[PDB]
Parts: structure tokens; C-alpha cells; sequence
């Protein structure tokens, strides 16, 4: 139950998160 | 077997016929070269931690799961002990032919032979127990490399996934290349944690079953190795070690 | 009964958690976005063990409803003592005190074989290796709700990313995107339902009822153990009303 | 005392970073599906704990709030080494001592079993039972409150992705969504908040407030322990003044 | 250690297909 | 001192010309709701997770980081120590002046007057245990709390976080009000795990590392009277004692 | 070496050709800033973590974590062993011989200089086996500099993740290729994950390793200076080291 490693994924998914926000302009 | 085997193919259809049933045709993860750095990745992270004793294990302890226990399980040791045990009531301690044909399995002779040739009581329990705690940590260091490479392997399919993803965004991001690049290159992850958690943290999973089972066999022969150098009654025994089966194979055991 | 109660209330929390808000059922229903997660964590779980799946899955899924109709601690005490003073009497030759003990067998080889048996040394520790297994027995079925807890979220963020390798690939016919997107939710929803309100507290209540016996069978333990002797059989109600809660500790009065 | 100042400023604290922002905290307070933090929660726990959940919820949550007016160890040292003293002034015999003593039977079978009841290694042995029973049952207690935080902002932001694929099931042009998968992430919130900010910080109150009862009866064992031998008091404050910090053991020269 | 990662990636899940879905143009 | 706000600065500094040459320059750093949240949470959530008499130790633990542990280190112990046994040779253990020159230590001089008063061999040991036992009882009840000020600001971080994805999606979502919203009202996961993860939890680190030192230093302050007690040779009080200083202090005696 | 450097080198070439097949450069990896954020904010949050003590003897360490290994194994030890206690059973206990070499430590050195001095049936094992303990708690000290850089370095990988979120919404929407912004993040994620999961938590596990067979060296050696302390019949120390060996070093070692 160590679940050490959602560290990078969610940081994958704040960034592609906030590419597909500056993407949405339109 | 009969659980590994049966697990890995119903994962593998669930993922198979998730995935052409979502809406893509398993080539999206055939094509990419960049699944060595999972390959490569785990077996540096475990190279660089693990002693050389301890690895070159990988292929001679992921073949220990497929193989299933058919050593002396307790429902076969109930009647297989309280035999020489019994029999040396009536013949002597000094009957050596308790060895010679139970030398298949050399656990056994460990306290028996030790047993029948040194009144060491306790000496026996003592060595026995500390045997079956190094074999219980020495299965801890071995399970360790898989719950280790179930840590290291998303960790490494998102390191994947971000070299897939800079490359995505430094070209020409403009286009609908845009989504196949970063879903090929988002595919790192899913790689990640399908080859990854759904195998290295349960195939750990069943080392460490396997090695409790182990274990309470190991105890079972260490009660067995403890009545031996002593000779009760067959019945006593009999409700000695029979806490450890299943209490639904309890009342069937009366045949 | 608690479990049950709990479980009714769980799923109709789901359901009007989403008829209050949602429009059809329709979304899980069937996408086979949960081939991901029932399958999913069915598989990883049937990696995991060996060989206790059609043994011992849905053996202790039915004790996760079973009531336990034990003695519980409160009538130990009309139960022991009486009997304690039944040994100061005769003396251990009380064996009309076990042939109306039909109850678990816990209780007949530490009363049974007090006639013809030392107990001080030996059943304290052959009761305490019992409950050990016990405990062992428990601990594996309880493994197998918290392995199934820890790789049922997890199955979860896999059919989800599933989800989103079709969404944003399998793209630009936006009339597709329903068993790509709601695939994802729907298995994230799974993942984070089946699993968090159900495997996890399914695992905690197998250590509750758990803990519940072994705190049962370790006051069985003293019991038997006071009735070898018959230390003063109201000087045996002060070593174990501690086990009883406070609530129930100053209605021990009469 | 000090939990109550913690949550008067967690919820200011919460309703300030709603207006700051510029959350309505009406339309928060009104879903009307915070049910599947509220009865979710309570249904997990019910799922995952047996009949000590209204049965043993609000009598320990009524003690998270209970000031700690049980005898501290900064005065407990007075109320030991006069009883030491009169324990050798006429013999292992005087009870007389031992008549307000109103925190607990521990006092009571303690000194009661000092005097008139032969024991020294006996004493130890009960004594250090009872405490870890008592442990064990308060480890039963925090474990409700950690559960349910545990339990908590997963069935939040499960409300969460039911509330967006009710939004997401919509004609969905510009105002309708936004608004709606706002209102999904009100439940994501209360999970976060009540489960995060109550119940990880309640289950370590217990936990601390364990530590604490803890600490006050192994002190006791000393003070137990010490009137069985008869000591005097360049001993007792030589043994037992440890237990209380150094800002206070200078303070205790008088 | 912690264990507030499973929120809090599914609240990044969430609000990523929200913006998949809104990046249809 | 010597490596806490010296680490302190490093952080700071880290974060600030890590950010400015990258993007925004501490203008949406500062808006004072994230802020807020994180901080007034994090100080809510250690007050309703701890009680009174542990709460009013924040400042004292706060300022004993800063504070450096300037009392006898071990390798100024030998000549403090190493001159007793002279003393309990000489003229013996009657040195009734022997526990005046305790002048910075906190239970040496209690323990040297319990020592010199009578024979307690056994008695002195159990005595100093249990001493640096309830010491390092009450430092873990210390740590603990910047421990769990460590777990519940990334949390707050994320409770920030949805209240401004809820105050920016339910607002002008034409082009830019989504994105500088939802750019301003994200800096509550920057500054809490910044907060939680870069400062109280080394912190708390620190508290358990300086709480280690002190218990050697107690426990060679142990074997040190307990040596001095009998009268042992001073010319092996440094073979016994010089062990939990390294190699690189034992081989600079060398004077 | 030749454990740690071999996984070094597969790791990054790992990197490499993943940077090679998808990517473009490996040389946009050299920015200033998330190299700042991952490494100084990495050692800042360890230096906050660690006193001064502790954190000087980072190279001490670093250089014990690659020099190599020639040292004693457990076979090695029957040949340096049980050859001058010859010596000491037919001729005397005084034949000092490992004083000469000494090649091994600065610890059986003081077991012969305690064989000639201070001798004792099994007091001399306390000054040791605390020696050993002592070791095991500064090695523990040692080891848990890269578990909490580990514990931080991938959280300091979210900090440089969330500062490049901001920094992608500060300015934005120029429609261009000024989207590689958002990639310096991605850079930033990528050295917190790599410099964070790669080699830290590796190393950690390796200088765990390394203790855990270094405090079975020491454990040999009492057993060994206890044995020559007793003139101990070298082919009882044959069988008497077989519970120290492991199940495959049953047999290479019976010769």
C-alpha cells in the first residue's frame, strides 16, 4: 500500500490539464 | 498454478477487449519504442539496489509462482506424521530408516536426523525456528524486487510519458497530429500502470501468500518435529496441529 | 444487520445521488467500460492468491452477513463464576457442566479435558496458537478485501486513461465520443466506487469482526483458565469486565 | 477547549476563501445532493464498522469536546507521598486515605489490591492490562473518525463525476455546463473539507488524547507501585517527575 | 505518509476530459 | 543554526528565482485568499488535531529549530569525563564537591547526587532510561506536530484548489476570465504543498534528528556515569565511550 | 562500482534513446530554471531536513556508495579466521597475528588487543556488539539523507509543475509556437520524476543494503573474536557459520 508514484501523474494531468485550458480560447 | 496463469489471460482480455471496444485497435501500444525505458528502467532501479546473491533470481523466482505446492500440504501430513512417531514408540528412536526414505524433502531431516541423534529438545526448536525466520526474510528480500519494481515501473511510464509529451509540443503542435501524438505518447502511462500494476504488485502479492503458506507449513513441521522427539499418543497430535487446516476441512477429516 | 443496513444505504445513496441529478442510468449501465474494473480487479485478485477464490472468496463474503449468535462477554460472567463455584464444590469432575455445552468448539477442549488433563501451561497456550490461526484464517480474507480495495481504484485510473487514449485520438467524428469520455467517468466511478465503498469497508468489517472474536475467544481463554482453579469466583469478575465497554461496566451492579 | 477554537477558525477560514474567491456559499450550501458526502460517509462507515456506530459514535464524540478534568500530573504529585508517607506510619493496611479518589476504579483496585492483597508482581500485571485494553479500545474509537476521513473525499468527487455526467448528458452550448459542473465540484469540496479538516484532525485528537490518558495511568503505576513498597519522598519525586516537561519541573520547588 | 493523492487526481481526471471535451474545435 | 535558515533562505530563494525567470513575478502569488486558506487551515486543522497542553509548544518547538545544541558534544565529554575515577580513587566516591561543577547539563547533576549518595548500580540505569524515554516520548509528541501540519497543508492546497476551479468555471468563460481566474486561483496547491512538503515536513525531520542526537548524547551521558560510578580505569573510559563519535574524531586523538 | 555505475549508465542511455526515437533535442533539457527548481530545491529542503552534523558527511557517503566492495565476505572469513586460534590453543593466546596485517578494520584489532588485556568468557561482547549498534545507527543516519530527498525531490517535481502552470497562463494566447512554456514545465516534471525515483530512492536502498550486509559482517566478526576467545575447534566453526550462509551456500561451501 506504498502508492508512491500519483506524484508525476497527477502532475501530467495538471499540465496537459492547463495546455488543454489555453488551448480552449475560442 | 491454476490462479497465475488464469489471472494474466482474464487481464489481458480485459484490457484487450477494453480497448477495441473503447475505440482503439492495440497498435496504438505496438508501434512505440519508447517501452524500454519501463524494460531498461526497472532493471537498473533493481540492479542498482539489490545485492548479485539476491538477483539473477528474477527468472528462478517468477517461475515459483506457476509452480504450485505439491510438497506435503498439512491434509496429506496428518497421516504421514504420527506414523514415525508412532512406529518409534514400538521400535526406537535409533530406527534410522525414518530418514533414509523421508530424505526426499531435506527440511525434514534438519531436526529429525538431529533429533534421533542429539537430545537437544529445545536446541532443535531453537535452529528450526531461526531457519524458518531466515527463510521468511530471505522470501522478503525476494518478493522485494517485485513490490520494488511495482513502485518503479508508472513511476518510469510516465517518465515515458513526459519524453513522449516535450516531443508532442515541440514540433508542430498546431493540428490534429496534436491528439495522435500525445495519445501515443499518453500511452507511456497507461503501459505504465497495466505493465506495471496489474502484474509486479500482485505477482509480489502471491509471493508473499505463497510464502505465509510456506511458512505455516514450516510451522506445521516444526509441531511435527516437536512430537517426534517425543511420541504422544496419534490422537493427541491429532488435535494438536489441526488448528492450521481450515475449520470447513476440520469436520471432514473423519475418514 | 449492520452490515446490511449500511450497504442498502450505500447503494440507494448512489441511486438518488443520481436520480436527483442524473437523467437516465443509461451512462454505466452497459458500456463495458467496467470490463476494465469488474474483470480488472477479478483478475489482479486471482493473480494474488493462491488458490482461495472458489474456496474462500464467497465463503467469507457470506460471514461478512452472518450475526454472530455468540456468547457475548455480558453472560460470561452468569457463565464462568457459577461455574467456577461448581469447581470449588466437587473439584475438576464437573463433566455435567460440558454435555450442555453445545456451543463452538472452542469451549469443549478446554472444559472437557479438565478431568483428565493439566491446563495452566498448556490450554492458555494451545488456546492462544488457536486463536492465532484464527486470526491468520481472518487475516487472509481480509488480505483479499484490501488487495481488492488497493487494486480496484487503481483499475479505475487505468480504464480512465483507456478512456482518454480513445478520447483524444479517436477524435474529429464528435458523435463518438460517448464510449470514450463517459467510458472514462463511468470507469473512474467504478474504480472509486467499487472499491472505496465497497472493498475497503468490506475489508475493515472482516478486522472488526475479527478483532471482535479474538477478544471473545481471549476472554473465553480467562474464563476457562479461572475455572481450573476457581480463584474465589467473584475475585474472576475484576481480570476480565474490562474487556466490556465503560457504558455497560457500571451496569454490572446486580 | 482548544477543539472548539479549531473549528469555529476552520469554518471561517473555509467561508473566507468562499467569499474571497467568489463562491455564492448559498448555492454550496444548496445542491441539494450532499447526500453522497453526508449518507455516503455514514454508509461506509457502516459498511465498514459493527454496532458501535450509533451505539459508540456520539459517546466518544461527546468526549472529543469533554475538557480533560481528570486529575493532571502537574497536581498529581501531592496526591502521592502523603499516601506513601501513611502507608509507613501503621502498615500496609490504611484504605482511610483512599476515599474521594474520584477518577476511576483504577485508583481504586489499584490501592484496594496494594493494601490487604499480597501481591507486588500481580499489581504490575493487572495494572499494564488494563492500560493497553484501554488503548485498544480507544484505538476502536479513533479508527471510525479516521475511516471517514479516509472514506470521505472519494464519495465526494464520486458525487463529483456523477455531477458531470448528468452535465455532460445536456444540450451544453454555453451556460447550462460551467454552472452545473460547478455544482458537481460542491461535492468534491465537501468531501475534501469535512473528512480532511474534521475527521483526519478528530481521529488524531483521539489518537492524542489517548496518548495522553495513556501517559496518566502508566504515571499512576509508579504511584501504585511506590505505596505497595512504602517509599518516601526523595524517591517518588526522583521517579515519577520525569513525566511532565521541563518548563514545569523547576516550578516544582516551593 | 499521505494519502490525499486519490482526490486529488480524480478531481485532475475530471477536470481534464471537462477540457478534452470542450476542446472540440 | 548553521544549516536551518541558511536551508530556509535556499528555498525561498529556490522558489523565487525559479519562478522569475521562468513566468509570473509574485503578482498572482499574493492575492490573499489561497493564502488564507492554506495558512488558517493548516493552523485550524493543528488545533483541532491537537490538544491544548501540545499546542502551547508551537513556539517553543518553532524557535528550538534556530536554536543551536550547543551543550556538550561528545568529544569534550573525555576530559569532562575520564577525571572521576581519579576521583572515586583518590578519595573515593565521598566527593560530596563532585556535584557542584555541573554546571550545564540537565540531569547529570540529580543523577551524580543519586550516584554519590548510595550504590544504586542498576538502579541508576533504569532510572536514566526511563528518563530519556519520557524525553523522547514528549519529542515525538513535539515532531508529530509538524508531522501532521505537513499532511493537512497539501490537502488544504487541494481544498483551495477546487474552491477556484468552482469560482472560475461558473464565471465569463469567453476567452481570458477562465484563464486568469484559473491561473490566480490554482497558486493555493503551489503554496501548500510548498508549505507542507518543503517546510514542515523537513522540519519535522529536524525535530526527530535532533531529538536522535540528544538521545546518544543522554545514553553516552549514561555509559559516562555509570563508568565514573565504580571507579572504572580512566584510560578505557575512552575505549568505551569514543564509539559513537566516527573514525575521522576517533583518529583526531591523536594529540 | 561495478553494481551501481552498470544501472547508471542503462538508466540514462535508457533516457536517451527514448530522447532520440520521439524527441528532438536532449540538449532543451539544459534549462536554468527547472534544473534550479529539482537540484537546489532538492538540497535546500535536505539541508532544512538534516542538522550540520549530519549533512557535511554527504560526500562521505556518496564516494563509500560507488568505491567498491573488495572487502570481507562471509566465506572469506574461515581462512581469516580459525588459523591463528590454532596458534592459540597449541602455543598461546598472546600469539598476536592479525596485528601485524590488520588489513580487515580498526575492530578485531581491538578484539586481539582485549585477548591480551582485557579477556572475559562473554563480558567482551557488550563494548563490541554496541560498537556494531552504534555503526548500524550512524549508517541509519547516513542512509536517510536520499529517503526523505526521494520523499521530496518528486513533490519539488509538482512544485516546478504547478510554478510552470502558472507561468503557462501568465501571459498567454499569442498564437504562435511560444508553447514550449508550457514543455520548460514539462522539462521541470521531468527532472523531479527522473533525479527523484532513478537514483535517489536507489540509493537509498543501496546504502540499506549495504548496512544490512555490513551489519552481518560485524555479527560474523563477534562471532569470530568470540571463537578465538575460546580456542574454538576450527571445524566447529565450519557448521556453526551455516546459519549465517544462504540455502545455495550449503554446498560450495562443505570443502
Amino acid at each position: 500500500v506504498d502508492e508512491s508514484w500519483l506524484v508525476p501523474y497527477a502532475d501530467i494531468l495538471t499540465l496537459l490539464l492547463a495546455l488543454f485550458i489555453v488551448l480552449y480560447a475560442s | 498454478d491454476k490462479t497465475s496463469l488464469i489471472g494474466i489471460i482474464l487481464a489481458f482480455v480485459a484490457l484487450s477487449v477494453g480497448m477495441v471496444l473503447k475505440g482503439v485497435s492495440f497498435s496504438a501500444l505496438a508501434n512505440p519504442a519508447a517501452i524500454l525505458i519501463i524494460i531498461a528502467g526497472t532493471i537498473s532501479a533493481v540492479v542498482i539496489a539489490f545485492p548479485t546473491k539476491e538477483i539473477k533470481k528474477v527468472p528462478t523466482l517468477f517461475r515459483v509462482l506457476f509452480k504450485e505446492n505439491k510438497q506435503l500440504t498439512i491434509e496429506e501430513l496428518i497421516p504421514m506424521f504420527s506414523e514415525w512417531a508412532q512406529l518409534a514408540r514400538r521400535e526406537g528412536l535409533l530406527a534410522l530408516e525414518a530418514s533414509i526414505e523421508d530424505v526426499d524433502d531435506a527440511f525434514l531431516k534438519n531436526g529429525l536426523s538431529m533429533a534421533v541423534d542429539g537430545q537437544s529438545a529445545e536446541f532443535i526448536r531453537d535452529i528450526m525456528t531461526e531457519e524458518v525466520e531466515a527463510m521468511e526474510d530471505r522470501h522478503q528480500a525476494g518478493a522485494a524486487i517485485f513490490t520494488q519494481a511495482g513502485t518503479y515501473a508508472p513511476t518510469l511510464g510516465v517518465l515515458g510519458a513526459v519524453i513522449g509529451l516535450i516531443a508532442a509540443l515541440s514540433h508542430m503542435d498546431n493540428t490534429d497530429e496534436l491528439g495522435h501524438a500525445i495519445s501515443a505518447a499518453f500511452v507511456a502511462t497507461l503501459l505504465g500502470i497495466f505493465t506495471g500494476y496489474v502484474l509486479w504488485h500482485p505477482f509480489a502479492n502471491k509471493l508473499k501468500r505463497k510464502s505465509k503458506q510456506e511458512v505455516k507449513l514450516r510451522e506445521v513441521m516444526i509441531e511435527g518435529v516437536l512430537s517426534v522427539l517425543e511420541g504422544q499418543a496419534p490422537k493427541v497430535i491429532e488435535q494438536k496441529l489441526l488448528m492450521y487446516l481450515p475449520a470447513k476441512d476440520r469436520l471432514k477429516f473423519a475418514e
